[PDB]
């Protein structure tokens, strides 16, 4: 509901269904990358 | 009866020479040219 | 836009070529391509019965968008090629059906 | 509504051919609200 | 049941009766 | 028996009216909307 | 062929076949965006 995020893209599940599912475990990762390096986070990408 | 018994067997191996719309008809050539992340959907099409 | 159901108003800028009648020629009416023979047709269309279809959803009739005429789309003759031979050991002349 | 409320779903003419078509229609033999708007 | 010389073909009196009962545009669309 | 073959033949014709997930059920107007570089994706669904 | 435009992507029609197709019920819509929402006019996206 918050609009403060400028990058919210995922293909595993849909955001609208996050309130109707149970996860049984949650993993949270924190790291810093460059502005043009956001393309490297999706699973199965080309690069370094 | 001997003839079309041999024609059926010959056809099945001959079906392997066609790429079925994929990049190549050799599974090893797929890995040597394109990475697995976007190659698993043509290899899936080869299996079908 | 909508496709292939409503009468076509916005249309491309190509010349209005003259019609060829009663022989196998290509046609293009409101972006609908095909191959067949156009003939004058019975089965009077209602004022708003523009297009036409069949069991296979293949076009069988169409109206000229410039002249109030009703036509039919009929694909002309075709088929396979078959060869009758008495054998290479016999001769070279053959029959084709 | 014994028999009333049938129209062509599309603009395409057909002549005794087979083609499935689903569209909104008025069901037969259904109760309708007959209004009498005079005094 | 034998063939008759009335009709031009050698079809019999029962064959044409059998030929008319079972039957095979619908054929043009195919 | 005569009707069954006719009923099977007629039912085969009806299946030409289904797009099998493509944008249209007719091959004629698909080529007039998609270039051959990307027309292989849509036509392949109809081929299968 | 105009070089003044910066976005000429069509999701249903190839640009080369625009003049070869005759449409019906052609409708025109116009609005403005912030500038970072260009990727959200795809048929099914996420955001605002
Ligand atoms: C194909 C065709 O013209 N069918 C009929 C025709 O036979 C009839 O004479 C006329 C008048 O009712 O209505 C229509
Ligand atoms: C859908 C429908 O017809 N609903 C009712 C029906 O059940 C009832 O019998 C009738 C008057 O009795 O009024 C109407």
């Amino acid at each position: 509901n918050s609009a403060s995020f400028s990058t919210f893209k995922c293909y595993g599940v849909s955001p609208t269904k996050l309130n109707d599912l149970c996860f049984t475990n949650v993993y949270a990762d924190s790291f810093v990358i460059r502005g043009d390096e956001v393309r490297q986070i999706a699973p199965g990408q080309t690069g370094k | 009866v001997v003839n079309q018994n041999a024609q059926a067997l010959n056809t099945l191996v001959k079906q392997l020479s066609s790429n079925f719309g994929a990049i190549s008809s050799v599974l090893n050539d797929i890995l040597s040219r394109l990475d697995p992340p976007e190659a698993e959907v043509q290899i899936d099409r080869l299996i079908t | 836009f909508e496709l292939l159901h409503a009468p076509a108003t916005v249309c491309g800028p190509k010349k209005s070529t003259n019609l060829v009648k009663n022989k196998c020629v290509n046609f293009n009416f409101n972006g609908l391509t095909g191959t067949g023979v156009l003939t004058e047709s019975n089965k009077k269309f209602l004022p708003f019965q523009q297009f036409g279809r069949d069991i296979a959803d293949t076009t069988d009739a169409v109206r000229d968008p410039q002249t109030l005429e009703i036509l039919d789309i009929t694909p002309c003759s075709f088929g396979g090629v078959s060869v009758i031979t008495p054998g290479t050991n016999t001769s070279n002349q053959v029959a084709v059906l | 509504s014994f028999t009333r409320g049938v129209y062509y779903p599309d603009k395409v003419f057909r002549s005794s051919v087979l083609h499935s078509t689903q569209d909104l229609f008025l069901p037969f033999f259904s109760n309708v609200t007959w209004f009498h708007a005079i005094h | 049941i034998l063939p008759d010389p009335s009709k031009p073909s050698k079809r019999s009196f029962i064959e044409d009766l059998l030929f008319n009962k079972v039957t095979l545009d619908l054929i043009c669309a195919q």
